[PDB]
């Protein structure tokens, strides 16, 4: 079965205007900040830890559908491939963190919380 | 300035390499998806790169040769996609309605001409 937390992410991503905040984003400044060591090292630490875990196939398949929604719904707002790519990647690690029930998770308390508060995490 | 946000090689992956790019540099040509439903071409490019190069964050764990080879592998089965390759500031136009594979060739040639390999 598909993890219920992933269905909740689907509901959030699909909400009207979820990504409209991107209209106010300073794209270059935010991506520059994400490429600096503080953010980049943190993101890669999450990624590397999650890459060692094992996930059910229905969850992986569903996460790929969440990535496609995150990518395309955000692309419709500002048509920026790098932003949409980073959002897709964020949703990948957010989703995996929720499935693992990770507590004190930077992916959830920083990346996902950012999106829920109308901000691109940086 | 008109921006697609698609640098090849990607900005993060080029950092520290001869062809490093800074985001303020609007002369470096980028790829612009053409045709109907550009979001899907953009998604297909994203997913192919995610599969071969990996996450957008982090270093590419390989040489300059491997990095260009990685884009060519990622794009090998995307010949139905068409992109323009051009500077956001309009100074250069390298290709119009080309395949993603061809775009990699055009960028490599431009970078060599510019002394950036």
């Amino acid at each position: 079965m598909i993890n219920n937390k992933l269905i909740e992410i689907d509901n959030c991503l699909s909400a009207p205007s979820f990504f409209d905040f991107l209209k106010s984003l300073n794209v270059d400044s935010a991506l520059d900040s994400r490429d600096e060591p503080e953010f980049d090292d943190c993101w890669m630490s999450e990624f590397n830890s999650l890459d060692k875990e094992s996930f059910q196939d229905d969850d992986i398949e569903f996460i790929d559908s969440l990535r496609e929604k995150a990518f395309k719904y955000s692309f419709r707002v500002i048509n920026n491939a790098e932003i949409s790519s980073r959002i897709s990647d964020d949703i990948e690690i957010i989703s995996k963190s929720f499935v693992l029930e990770k507590e004190n998770s930077w992916s959830i308390t920083h990346l996902w919380s950012s999106y829920k508060n109308g901000k691109f995490p940086e | 300035v008109s921006e697609s946000g698609h640098h090849v090689p990607a900005v993060r992956k080029s950092k520290g390499r001869p062809f490093e790019v800074s985001r303020f540099d609007k002369t470096r040509p980028t790829l612009f998806p053409r045709g109907e439903n550009p979001e899907h071409s953009a998604w297909r490019l994203h997913h192919a790169e995610r599969d071969v190069i990996g996450p957008r964050q982090g270093d590419f764990p390989g040489s300059d040769k491997e990095l260009f080879d990685a884009y060519r592998k990622a794009y090998s089965k995307l010949d139905d996609i068409r992109v323009d390759v051009k500077s956001p500031n309009g100074t250069y136009t390298l290709g119009t309605n080309v395949t993603p594979s061809k775009a990699v060739d055009l960028i490599e040639v431009w970078l060599k001409g510019q002394g950036l390999m």
